């Protein structure tokens, strides 16, 4: 009868120590490896005036997506379960969830004072005008990144939150759903002792229900995303610009 | 007929 009070279980507490260190091998907060990317052209290179092609911001956000598919990887292959599964399966929760898990990780360098993405530099700091008749996805992004930037999410809560969306066992094309389903319990139910036990009142209330709506969102900006990447992909001067594996990947 | 995506995953 006193056994009815959650408890933070030994394996739920490594489940979190695993992904919270999983995410600080994957995600370098100083973003020293954004040097390397094809460089951003905001300004005219005649740079005090803006530059008018509307791609110009392509080879730098294409090597940027690159480069964060590649850290996806590396985090999912590290989620406990995750490589128990088939090499079939494994592929397929990546190249459903990795655009997903990219708009969760990057709110880290997403900040409400003026709605961008601030990577340590101006030169790394991307508004709505670089994304930039990309609208459709961008406003609905933004609302997304405010929402959950509200949420306050411990770290805990963040790393668990990214695990759970990889590991959807709803995702076309899965095989095993029985496997991937109990992979994803076990994270549900460590993100829900955790707040339950860890995350303080007022803002823990009905938080595993608003960040299970944020799953849900990102399956609408998913498809959203999916539509701008088919256009934009099709004409060969813009694919020209993109990386070998986002075309394997989000083609 | 992902090679690059398995590859990684290795
Ligand atoms: C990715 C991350 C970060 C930010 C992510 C961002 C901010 C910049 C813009 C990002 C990368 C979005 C991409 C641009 C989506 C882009 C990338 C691409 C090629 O996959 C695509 O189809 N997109 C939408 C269509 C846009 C076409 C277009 C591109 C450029 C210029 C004009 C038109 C998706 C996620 C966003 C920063 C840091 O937190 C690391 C993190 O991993």
């Amino acid at each position: 009868k006193d056994s009815l009070r959650p408890k933070l279980s030994e394996e739920q507490q490594h489940i979190i120590a695993i992904l919270l260190d999983a995410h600080h091998k994957t995600y370098d907060p100083t973003y020293a490896d954004f040097r390397d990317f094809r460089p951003p052209v905001r300004m005219d290179g005649s740079s005090v005036t803006l530059d008018l092609s509307p791609l110009s911001m392509l080879p730098h956000l294409a090597d940027l997506v690159s480069y964060s598919i590649q850290k996806v990887i590396g985090f999912a292959k590290m989620i406990p379960g995750f490589r128990d599964l088939t090499s079939d399966d494994q592929i397929v929760l990546l190249k459903s969830s990795a655009i997903e898990v990219i708009m969760l990780r990057s709110n880290q360098s997403f900040t409400m004072d003026d709605m961008s993405w601030d990577c340590g530099s101006q030169d790394y700091k991307y508004d709505v005008t670089d994304v930039s008749h990309t609208l459709e996805l961008i406003e609905p992004l933004i609302k997304f990144q405010v929402g959950l930037k509200k949420l306050n999410l411990h770290e805990e809560e963040h790393v668990l939150l990214m695990a759970i969306c990889i590991v959807s066992p709803d995702r076309p094309g899965v095989q095993d759903a029985k496997l991937v389903e109990a992979i994803q319990d076990r994270l549900s139910n460590t993100l829900q002792t955790y707040i339950r036990c860890r995350h303080p009142p007022p803002g823990s209330h009905q938080l595993y229900a608003k960040m299970i709506q944020k799953l849900a969102d990102l399956r609408s900006l998913n498809e959203e995303h999916s539509k701008q990447y088919r256009s934009l992909s099709f004409q060969p001067e813009n694919s020209m610009k993109l990386t070998p594996l986002v075309l394997e990947v989000f083609g | 007929n992902h090679p690059m995506l398995m590859n990684l995953l290795k």
